[PDB]
DNA sequence: GAGAGAAGCGCCAAACACA
DNA sequence: ACTGTGTTTGGCGCTTCTCTC
DNA sequence: GAGAGAAGCGCCAAACACA
DNA sequence: ACTGTGTTTGGCGCTTCTCTC
């Protein structure tokens, strides 16, 4: 075609959107080795000035770009997961993955963005199929997923109390119906920078989000492989309010596992860092306990 | 090239799968080479393991001072000829030089980290130090991969071997759990936090008034928006067809125009 | 006659206006003159910017500076990243292309392997050893026009700055190794302080994440050459010497024939409009 | 803490407020760290200017200069008028008391009698035969700061001028005699050239109607006194000196003991303020 | 003091009565001491005289250059050692210095002034020269007064006494006929001339931003009009009491407020 | 009394005035060498403070300064000449008379002096009463004189037609009622002045001018003590018009004198000037008259 | 009760030195 | 290709706050 | 005929060097 | 009392003028 850096303003629009078409088309890697190699190699050049010229041009982006943009994601993205085999195996369509991840994040951060436009073009819909995309396998798929869902997270308003009601079903459904999960340390990570920015006092929720499924999360036997993220968050809500560490210590001793195993330790180190915080206020409450559920 | 670049370095296949070689080739040129056939810590720069380690030669000794993060591991070694409390204070400032400053340190028992400097040194630093008795698996690659540049050539100062070895380390060798680095592992920045009932509103960045290099202008013409703000330049655009980088010299502060 | 006059007595403007000539034959028997022109010192061009770089690890600076403390002559070697601005610093005793190449390997091993560096035309970086060692990690390394230290300033600056520090360091215990503190130093400048004008700090636009990719440049420069009353570099001259015509002319410099055998690389600074013989 | 941080490292402004203090706290730590102000060569004091005379032969500036012409150093003796700008220069084989009073007459039959005239701490004019010579007349003489030759900037830059001038006249005709190039020179400077900013001559400065009369001056001066850290004119230091406490403060310069035996009047342009000890 | 005036230079009472000295003691004073008890051109610098004269001393002789105004009287002179058309050209372009351009020269014939040399020289000058055979009288006032000089001291350099010899005729004595010196009489500025049917207006100065010296201020405050100009310096009133000489540096261009 | 300097400008007017009028009374030093010394002291003192302050302050001249200021000129200088006497003597009352001249002239070219204003204050008698000062026998009152009435000439417009006429008056009273006159040269240099500025054609009346008064000028035996200055106004009517020659050049051939005279080489310096101008043009008309003259 | 001094804070051109 | 740059510092305009008639 | 290029002219900040 | 200054130079805003549709 033709180059979207070359053409007059009046029309440069209308070839966007073309060149924003022309990749919808799809490529499957996993099918065969080798197949379209010059419409491959033109949609990753493609990929590769759009993701340039988003970049360094700004009121570039108006409305008949946004939702073509997210259909382009939908269908670049939004797909059946990869059959689950349990170093991990990587995706072989990578590269075109990987460029279609670095324009996305780029357009979600634009100066010229509006939260006004993308109420009705995205919605609980996009991100449930997005949130779902967080069982892949490949750990640079989690890492851009993350740094994506932060961001979806943090710029719209109306879609906060549902992704906190979404988290929470996605924690008990891993917890009690389903074992094989992936994306739990991405996921606690998001979780950690939105505890981050509580305010006080914290609301009868959060508590519940608390008591339910955060604490139970230590009973899973692949605890290690998440083990540092998940004591991060613990840290950050006694930090806000040290009244209500009384049920969490409580949780900690009372299912603390009373056989011996090489991952014990594991909880142990979580304990020092909330004694290390715990020791001011006068918490002597529940330090007998603690003392004797220690002992053992 | 690929070949070069692994003759020099000994870095592993996924190394080289980073740069232009695929992994085939990569396997090839890994297999084509006679000298290659928990955390603790929860964030970046929170708890530190120091080690003392003797590295042997034919005829003479290195004393390495070894710190490792728990959290990436990333390694900052420095080489010495002795042992004690001052060449550990001069590892500490180096690696915190490298890598950033500490919250908690941890190491063993010895003449050195237990003598009144080093507790000195942590207490003005307000670095917590704990002690304890019994990592040393990075230790073993540090070895293993000064041994293999000694190998490829004997006349090697033991600097530059040091200075490679972690330039591959570091920067080069790349994680299996998230096949990542351990320097942008240990730099990555972290999320910001999200406040609640707020909106989290885009910053907006400045306006300027500049000027063209090369034209011996006295006029500032237009003010503009800046797409990228580095040290000693800006990214300004010029016209709507191209951007330039525009000396911080040829720049004034403006104001929106509203 | 006022050119008569001018010639006699190389009055200014003004005194052949009050003699009877207007502003413009008056200002082009001024410019006309070749003796008013190679005497007067005073001169009218643009000014030159170092390359920078277009993303971290793109464009280095180094540069080797001398410290005295406590009897002794410390060599500083001093590399800067002309995107980020962040520094790595190594003391040595003396200067050699060894100790060039072990300085430039600890900071890649720091910073990160650069795809160029420019540094002066210092007897270590001009070596055989320092190409065999660029090349071997394929590395462009380029020089400067000799004798021009303000085509490396940033690095100058650089070595300013970080003397300074040690000398506050120096100030509160005389007793501190050099060691403890260029650490110290190094950790201040590249972790602690803050940049003046991006208000933000040298290892955070080092490490800032790369999705900001390279904007396309255009090596296409002006085809026209013109004349140049010139001063050579090395040493300084009372009056310009000329005029000659620039061969090529490139940003910030130009090429002009010192002698009738061999051209020669002149920064802006040191040049002068002429005007054309015909 | 920000004050042990600061204490440790000397880090900046923005350090110690994104480790928690506010902007005043963390000026005045900046403010407050004698390390911190004995080593930034950077200060800020306002200017001087010479003392200008408020009607024709009211103040005179004289300097010796060199010349080289024809194997041949010739001294040339320039007075300079702080009023009209009036130069009268007179040409001699060597420097000695005797040729200064020599050239001191020939501008008083070229110009006029001053009422005083400074001229810097030079061998030929400290002399006793000149303090004669000058009281002979009834010319107060006074001598500016040793080795600071600013304070008699304008005749320096008149130096200039007329050498600029002799350079010309010897690039058209290198066989043109020493006394006709001064003499042209000189008529050229008094009689054609025109001033930059009055727009006149500085013969028509000169013998321009007196008819304004004197402005009354007062002698009033500041009575407080203030710190300073200083730096001796005479040799360059690195670093500040200090700080003492100002004896009297004058106009553009101000006393300050640099030992504990005598003081020494040092310029506004190597002194740096100091916060006050109590 | 008039005592110590008349001692160094022996100038006329007339001078001494515009110092400080009154008619009767300033004739007191010329009595006490022991040694001293047409005009053809238009303007000034229209025709000179030129003459060549022979200074007698009592082991040497002196050849004095002098150049005369027809119209002020004021005279220029040089000594030298011998007399030849450089010498001559060196004086006329001294006396140049000194005085300002002649349009008319006119002086006697002799070895100088008549070759190629002193013709080319005025020519260069566009001087015209005329020449005649037969002022003599300001040649012998320079005599006596050189005279009186070397009997005062006898250890004079014979230029010193020659510059305060001319110091004395050009700016201490005083015309007996205009009661003016030399000086004033050549360097007084002309009448301008008056245009018919235009009113000659008074000429407007500027007005300047001005900035009070040692203050180290940055902002310009208030556009002033100028009372007088000189050379490194402008004044300026500061306030409605005082007004200050406030160097150019310190001052900025303005436009009349309107 | 007070200083101006050190007073509140809301009555410094007033102030002004007051030193104005006292110094309005007489000290005559022709009558006696000493007489009111401190009084006279007094009043050179005002005078100095006077002119210093009326050169450095703006706006500080209005309405009612004008008129007063010419009442105190009027009282300091317009009285009965010296009696004639025929070096010159001088005016013992030299110091009070330089101080004022030296005030009027400040005065006259302030920047803030406004034409309009004038008109009604000064008048025809008064300059009257100033031309007829010009016969005073110190050079220096002369010389003011002549530098004060090129200003009141330049300054005022409905006052030179008159002045050129009186000029005309005093030139017929000295060339044949009154052989009595010392201000020739001065009035010479004014005239000079005027006559530079004239502008093409020039009216009759100049011509008249010409041809009446400026040639008979050279018949007066005193002419050596001016016989420079009135040869430049001759020069400087001759640039104006080349053809207007012939009738100056007539008289002057007319009437050279036919005896000798040492003054006669005045004549002859004059002619050279007149030749050195005439020469181009094709003047040869008279010629051969003028070397039939010049012979004898 | 309320507007006038006082404290706080971000910004800027001129100096400065890097052999 | 060839090319000067980054930090320090008092003085101000600005905003917000406290003590007094 | 008429508004668009061209010539004329006064002004200014940055460079410069005075051992 | 003690103290930096004056000239040169291309680039512009300004005003006035000439050749072309
Ligand atoms: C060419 N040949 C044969 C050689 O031997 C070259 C020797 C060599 C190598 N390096 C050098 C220098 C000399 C050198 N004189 C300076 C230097 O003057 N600095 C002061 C400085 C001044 C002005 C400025 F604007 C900035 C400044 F930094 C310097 O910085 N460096 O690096
Ligand atoms: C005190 N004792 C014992 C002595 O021997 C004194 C010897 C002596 C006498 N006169 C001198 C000098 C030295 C001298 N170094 C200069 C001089 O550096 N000029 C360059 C200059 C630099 C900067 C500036 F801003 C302006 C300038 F002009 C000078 O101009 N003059 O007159
Ligand atoms: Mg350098
Ligand atoms: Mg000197
Ligand atoms: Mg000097
Ligand atoms: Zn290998
Ligand atoms: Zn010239
Ligand atoms: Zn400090
Ligand atoms: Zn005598």
């Amino acid at each position: 075609l033709l180059h979207i850096r070359d053409v007059p303003p009046a029309d440069q629009e209308k070839l966007f959107i073309q060149k924003l078409r022309q990749c919808c088309v799809l490529f499957d890697f996993v099918s065969d080795p080798l197949s379209d190699l010059k419409w491959k190699e033109v949609k990753r050049a493609a990929l590769s000035e759009m993701v340039e010229y988003i970049t360094h041009n700004r009121n570039v982006i108006t409305e008949p770009i946004y939702p073509e943009v997210v259909h382009m994601f939908a269908v670049n993205m939004f797909r059946t997961l990869p059959p689950s085999s349990n170093e991990p195996t990587l995706e072989a369509a990578w590269p075109h993955l990987q460029l279609v991840y670095e324009f996305f994040l780029r357009f979600l951060e634009s100066p010229d963005f509006q939260p006004n436009i993308a109420k009705k073009y995205i919605d609980q819909k996009f991100v449930l199929q997005l949130l779902e995309l967080f069982d892949s396998e490949d750990p640079r798929e989690r890492d851009f997923l993350k740094t994506t869902l932060h961001r979806i997270y943090g710029k719209f308003l109306g879609l906060r109390a549902y992704i906190r009601k979404q988290i929470n079903n996605i924690f008990y459904r891993f917890i009690y119906e389903t074992e094989h999960h992936n994306g739990i340390a991405e996921l606690l990570e998001i979780l950690g920078s939105i505890i981050n920015g509580f305010a006080l006092p914290l609301k009868e929720e959060h508590k519940i989000f608390l008591l339910k499924v955060l604490l139970p999360l230590h009973k899973v036997k692949s605890l290690s492989v998440y083990h540092p993220q998940l004591a991060y968050c613990v840290v950050q809500f006694l930090e806000k309010d040290s009244t209500l560490t009384e049920p969490v210590v409580m949780a900690l001793l009372k299912y603390w596992p009373k056989t011996h195993s090489p991952k014990e330790v594991m909880f142990l180190n979580e304990l020092e860092e909330i004694l290390d915080v715990i020791e001011p206020s006068e918490f002597v409450k529940i330090m007998e306990p603690l003392f004797r559920q220690l002992a053992k | 090239s690929p070949a070069k670049l692994h003759s020099f370095t000994h870095c592993g296949q996924a190394a080289l799968t980073l740069h232009g070689a695929t992994t085939t080739e990569a396997l090839n040129i890994l297999h084509s080479c006679h000298a290659c056939r928990i955390r603790r810590g929860l964030l970046p720069n929170h708890i530190w393991q120091g080690d003392i380690t003797h590295f042997k030669y034919k005829n003479t000794l290195y004393r390495l001072h070894v710190w490792v993060d728990t959290f990436s591991g990333s390694v900052s070694a420095t080489h010495k000829k002795r042992e004690t409390s001052s060449e550990a204070i001069s590892s500490l400032l180096h690696a915190i030089a490298h890598l950033g400053r500490p919250s908690h340190i941890n190491t063993d028992n010895g003449p050195a980290y237990a003598s009144q400097e080093f507790q000195h040194a942590c207490t003005s630093l307000a670095i917590r130090h704990t002690t304890h008795i019994p990592v040393e698996r990075t230790n073993g690659i540090l070895k293993t991969l000064l041994y293999k540049y000694f190998s490829d050539n004997p006349n090697l100062p033991m600097d530059n071997a040091l200075s490679v070895a972690l330039w591959t380390i570091n920067h080069l060798n790349v994680l299996t759990h998230c096949q990542k680095t351990r320097w942008q592992l240990h730099h990555s920045p972290r999320l910001p936090p999200i406040p609640e009932e707020k909106p989290v509103t885009t910053s907006k960045t400045h306006w300027y008034y500049f000027k063209i290099p090369g034209l011996n202008s006295r006029q500032w013409k237009g003010p503009q928006r800046a797409l990228q703000e580095a040290a000693g330049a800006a990214l300004i655009p010029v016209s709507d067809t191209a951007a330039q980088w525009i000396p911080w010299k040829l720049l004034k502060r403006a104001v929106c125009p509203r």
